[PDB]
């Protein structure tokens, strides 16, 4: 929150706090209007800017907020997490039935897909990667990467089925592990940040 | 413009005493006035602050009950007066106005307290 | 408002090029096939009062509509149709492909 | 169920704790969401033994309706 | 004291109704810019938001004083006592001044005559986007202003030498779009009332895709490479491939429609309407394929046998090569 | 309680070299962050007031660096009066100062 004086210079109007610099800007306790974000403190500062007509003070003020997660985990994070479970129960299936396993898969990418979208529409229109898209990202990737295990075994069923057998049995046991993995270190790389 | 400190002071500890700092050249009513004490060879310690044209006054944590500065707007005068002063605030003592930048532009000239017997 | 048409008489300063820069109008969903100045007087129950009337004669376009609404309607028609091509004996694949293009 | 927590919780703000309203969708969906685990794990033992295939269904049957309404009841006994 | 005299003296007899020079000359008028953010492009209204400090100069000899100061620095309280150009921007759908906490205006009077008045404004100007190539495309679009009631003969307007300066360019609000280059023009226009000297001011733009990758052109290949999926599925398996055509073809439509959302409702096809229509053709194509093959496989199975494995081939090069072709013809424009 | 550490403690220098003092807060303090000079037997003097802004009467060669917490003191041409203890002091908080820095001729 910058402010200074339009019309009048350093020579002419300068500006200062009344009181100590960390107790003029006063924030008061039940003022507090913010639903996603955490006031954490304010931070005052005095400078000088110059202009096309001169050098002006400009009184700078900062505050510090952080965001509230509570909503985004709930809207993003759980469901993302329980669709990659929901994609990784399909491998517990038996592999003689492949309708089954296959709108399993399809309806999970849909969940991921609406999930996605409405994940997306909440955010501003910003042209970058946050952390909340890596996330829908690898999750993606991981129900996609379900699904396509799933068709390869399929696909190896009815020619050579040990081979199927042998590579559900270590899908089944291989996907819970990377999952979990990048679980802790995006948390873990996030959190700490 | 200027600030005029009292001599030094030689006094018993477990007495009291009070500094003065007179100001000549503008109004204490629209600045602050701080009290600084300085330790033979050592840095310089923050006493406390008043607004003269409110009243309001802060101390130091470490001289909250000890010190006590008073203000007197008919003659710009700025008071300092110590309690009970022990045997080893032996030092000068500088009387300050808040300046541009918040800084500290004008000082005194120093008082030197001496407790001994 | 206040002036009656005794008080006061409205025109079109030219009367046929009072009213220009209406060729140039880009609408993105619409666009400008004729225009008309008028002049007339109404009554109320206070008096009588000059009018001019600028119309607009907008005609919607078609090249988004058409893309954006009837194509997806045509093809979940095609795709309904296509169960009849399908054996009398798969009822799941008919019955999932209709009722789901119903849903759609 | 996504549907219906999606298209209802766009309406307020973006508030961090558990709603009611929220606390209840989400035990609709963990019951939902256990409904499929277990339809997963009769399909698990399906072709191996019919009998315990059978026991959970029946089991479920009359085990989901009873712990259901007991969620229901403590969510509307203590939420009034 | 004496600036209270000179302020005074200046106003005496003086009639802020007239330009100076009302019969002798027309007013050089000199502007500067100083753009503090140039807001959000929404293509919806064809309109984007700017905030500048603009600043007009000119020589009035009515405002001449003789003393031993130079300037007069003053706040709004004399603007509205002295004559003031009635500049206006010619593409604004919407603009206000700012007035919080006192009018941002500024007036400084100088020894010789010389007026500068600077203030600073937020304006919703208007600019027509010609949105075909969209995402891959780059727009420049103008900020125009002149006088409103004097013309050419009146009010004459003319760049400085330092006319348009932006800040940081790093605190503005282009999501979508890239500030790149700016440049001045002047022109005269014919109006019903008079000739005007109009000055625009074009701030070209380019389009970083960022946002729209990672919101339709990235999901739109997802679900296009999960409906290639459907040939890896045994043949057999009847509605498990009706189910992958259904959903896939579900998806494909709200994702278009989620997708047509961000530009407005033009009656052309641009270049992402056309990535959508062919990945929801492909789509289609592979469900229809599908629907000929369980036709075929009952009629005769040594035709539907090898279709299978020629789909498995022929629709992973065939968007690629769309793709590419795609790519390189909507980016070298 | 805002602690300002000055370094170092203490130095020495010739005449007609560049010298340059640091002072590290704990917590932040914008720019209010000033600089005093106190010769021997006599009473501080201001010498830069912010970061970064020279007073009135101080010479050129004086001058300050500020940020949010680590700020710095550099004079140039160094002539033979600056043989005196320099402090840093914040004012962003009630105003605490620093250890000192002792200037000496060698
Ligand atoms: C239909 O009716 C509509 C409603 O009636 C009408 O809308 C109104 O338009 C009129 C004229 O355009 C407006 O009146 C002017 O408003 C200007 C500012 O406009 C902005 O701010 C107003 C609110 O105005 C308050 O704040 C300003 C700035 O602080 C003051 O200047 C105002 O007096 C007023 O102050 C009080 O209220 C404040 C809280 O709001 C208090 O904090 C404060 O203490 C005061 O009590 C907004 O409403 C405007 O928003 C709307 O309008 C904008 C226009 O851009 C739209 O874009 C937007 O969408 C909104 O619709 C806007 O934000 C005033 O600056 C202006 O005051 C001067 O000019 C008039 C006219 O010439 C003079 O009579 C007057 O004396 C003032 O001149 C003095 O100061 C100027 C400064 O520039 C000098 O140049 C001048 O020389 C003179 O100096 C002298 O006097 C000074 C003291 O006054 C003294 O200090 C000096 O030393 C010297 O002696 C004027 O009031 C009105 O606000 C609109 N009302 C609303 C609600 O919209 C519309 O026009 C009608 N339409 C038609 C077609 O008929
Ligand atoms: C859109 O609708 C409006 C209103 O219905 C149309 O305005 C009408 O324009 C016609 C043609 O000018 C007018 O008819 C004329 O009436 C005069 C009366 O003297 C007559 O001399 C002419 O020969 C002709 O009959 C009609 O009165 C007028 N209606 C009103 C109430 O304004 C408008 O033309 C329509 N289309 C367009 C393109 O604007
Ligand atoms: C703004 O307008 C000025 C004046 O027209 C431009 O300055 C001119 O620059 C050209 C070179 O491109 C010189 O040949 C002219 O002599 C300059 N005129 C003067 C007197 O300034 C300036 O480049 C323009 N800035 C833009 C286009 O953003």
């Amino acid at each position: 929150l910058k402010f200074g004086s339009y019309a009048y210079t350093r020579a002419e109007v300068v500006y200062e706090w009344t009181r100590e610099p960390a107790r003029s800007v006063v924030v008061a306790e039940d003022g507090s209007r913010l639903n996603q974000y955490d006031l954490l403190g304010q931070t005052v500062d005095s400078g000088i800017v110059q202009s096309s007509t001169g050098e002006y003070v400009v009184m700078t003020t900062h505050f510090h907020l952080k965001r509230k997660i509570g909503y985004f985990v709930i809207q993003t994070y759980l469901p993302c997490i329980m669709t990659v479970i929901l994609s990784q129960v399909s491998f517990w299936l038996n592999r003689e039935s492949v309708p089954a396993r296959t709108v399993f898969g399809v309806t999970t990418v849909l969940t991921m897909t609406t999930l996605s979208i409405s994940a997306r529409n909440s955010l501003p229109k910003v042209a970058y990667a946050t952390a909340m898209d890596w996330f829908i990202a690898v999750c993606y990737a991981f129900v996609f990467s379900a699904l396509i295990e799933f068709a390869t075994v399929n696909y190896f069923t009815k020619s050579q089925p040990a081979r199927a057998a042998k590579i559900d049995r270590l899908s089944r046991i291989a996907f819970p592990l990377l999952f979990g993995i990048f679980n802790l270190v995006y948390w873990a790389t996030y959190l700490n940040r | 413009v200027q600030l005029q400190q009292s001599g030094a002071e030689l006094v018993k500890p477990g007495a009291s005493v009070k500094l003065s700092c007179t100001a000549s050249g503008f109004n204490i009513k629209d600045t602050y006035m701080y009290w600084v004490k300085q330790r033979p060879e050592q840095g310089l310690e923050w006493i406390g602050r008043i607004d003269p044209a409110n009243g309001d006054t802060k101390y130091d944590p470490k001289f909250q009950g000890k010190a006590t500065i008073t203000t007197d707007t008919f003659s710009n005068t700025a008071y300092l007066q110590l309690s009970s002063l022990t045997s080893e605030d032996t030092a000068v003592y500088y009387c300050a106005r808040k300046g541009l930048r918040w800084a500290m532009d004008y000082w005194g000239q120093g008082t030197s307290v001496t407790v001994s017997t | 408002y206040g002036y009656t048409t005794d008080d006061i008489e409205f025109y079109w300063r030219g009367d046929d090029n009072a009213v220009t820069g209406v060729t140039k109008i880009e609408l993105p969903q619409f666009s400008i096939v004729d225009y008309k100045l008028i002049t007339k007087k109404v009554v109320f129950s206070t008096g009588s009062y000059p009018r001019l009337s600028l119309s607009f004669k907008l005609k919607r376009n078609i090249g988004y509509f058409i893309l954006q609404t009837y194509m997806p309607s045509i093809l979940i028609t095609i795709l309904s149709w296509v169960s009849f091509w399908i054996n009398y004996d798969a009822s799941a694949a008919r019955v999932a492909l209709g009722i789901t293009t119903v849903l759609t | 169920m996504t549907t219906i927590n999606t298209h209802l919780r766009e309406t307020l703000p973006k508030i961090p704790y558990v709603k009611a309203i929220d606390m209840y969708l989400m035990g609709c969906f963990v019951f939902v969401f256990m409904a499929l685990l277990e339809y997963a794990l009769v399909n698990y033992i399906f072709f191996s033994q019919p009998a315990r295939a059978a026991a959970i269904d029946r089991w479920s049957r009359i085990f989901f309706p009873v712990v259901f309404s007991f969620f229901n009841i403590v969510y509307w006994l203590y939420y009034v | 004291g004496d600036v209270t005299v000179i302020l005074n003296n200046l106003l005496e007899g003086y009639d802020n109704k007239l330009r100076p020079d009302i019969g002798v000359k027309p007013t050089l008028i000199h502007t500067d810019m100083y753009v503090n953010s140039i807001g959000p492009v929404n293509a919806i209204n064809m309109e984007y938001t700017i905030d500048i400090f603009f600043a007009q100069t000119w020589y009035d000899r009515r405002l001449k004083f003789n003393s031993t100061i130079k300037v007069l620095r003053l706040n709004s309280n004399m603007v509205g006592k002295i004559w003031i150009p009635d500049t206006f921007f010619r593409n604004s759908k919407k603009a206000d001044a700012h007035w919080i906490t006192t009018p941002n205006r500024m007036l400084r009077i100088w020894n010789d005559g010389r007026v500068l008045y600077t203030l600073r404004l937020t304006i919703d100007a208007e600019c027509q986007l010609q949105l075909h190539n969209f995402p891959m495309d780059e727009h420049s679009c103008p900020l125009e202003f002149s006088s409103y009631g004097y013309p050419r003969e009146e009010i004459v307007y003319q760049w400085k030498r330092s006319s348009v300066e932006v800040g940081d360019t790093r605190s503005w609000r282009l999501y979508q779009f890239s500030f790149v280059g700016l440049r001045n023009t002047t022109e005269v226009v014919k109006t019903t009332s008079g000739d005007y000297v109009v000055m625009s001011v074009y701030f070209d733009l380019s389009r970083r895709m960022g946002y729209f990758t990672i919101q339709t052109y990235i999901p739109c290949t997802l679900i296009v490479v999960l409906s290639w999926v459907s040939f890896w599925i045994n043949k057999d398996a009847v509605p498990a491939r009706t189910s992958l055509g259904i959903t896939t073809v579900l998806t494909m439509t709200t994702l278009s429609t989620i997708a047509r959302k961000s530009l407005p409702k033009v009656s052309y096809v641009t270049a992402m309407d056309l990535f959508v229509s062919v990945c929801f053709i492909f789509v289609f194509s592979a469900l229809v394929e599908y629907g000929t093959l369980h036709y075929f496989v009952s009629s005769q199975p040594a035709r539907a046998a090898k279709m299978d494995s020629y789909a498995r081939i022929f629709f992973p090069t065939a968007f690629c090569l769309f793709n590419l072709v795609y790519w390189v013809s909507y980016l070298y424009l | 309680n805002i602690v300002m550490t000055q370094s170092p403690k203490s130095m020495s220098m010739s005449v007609g070299e560049r010298v340059t003092l640091s002072c590290k807060a704990s917590e932040y303090v914008g720019t209010y962050v000033s600089w005093y000079q106190q010769k021997p037997e006599q009473s501080p003097k201001l010498l830069i007031y912010g970061a970064s802004n020279r007073y009135t009467g101080v010479p050129d060669r004086f001058t300050g660096s500020g940020s949010a917490t680590d700020f710095t003191l550099t004079i140039g041409s160094v002539q033979a009066e600056d043989l005196a203890d320099y402090h840093c002091g914040q004012s962003y908080s009630y105003p605490t100062f620093g250890a000192g820095t002792k200037l000496e001729l060698k």
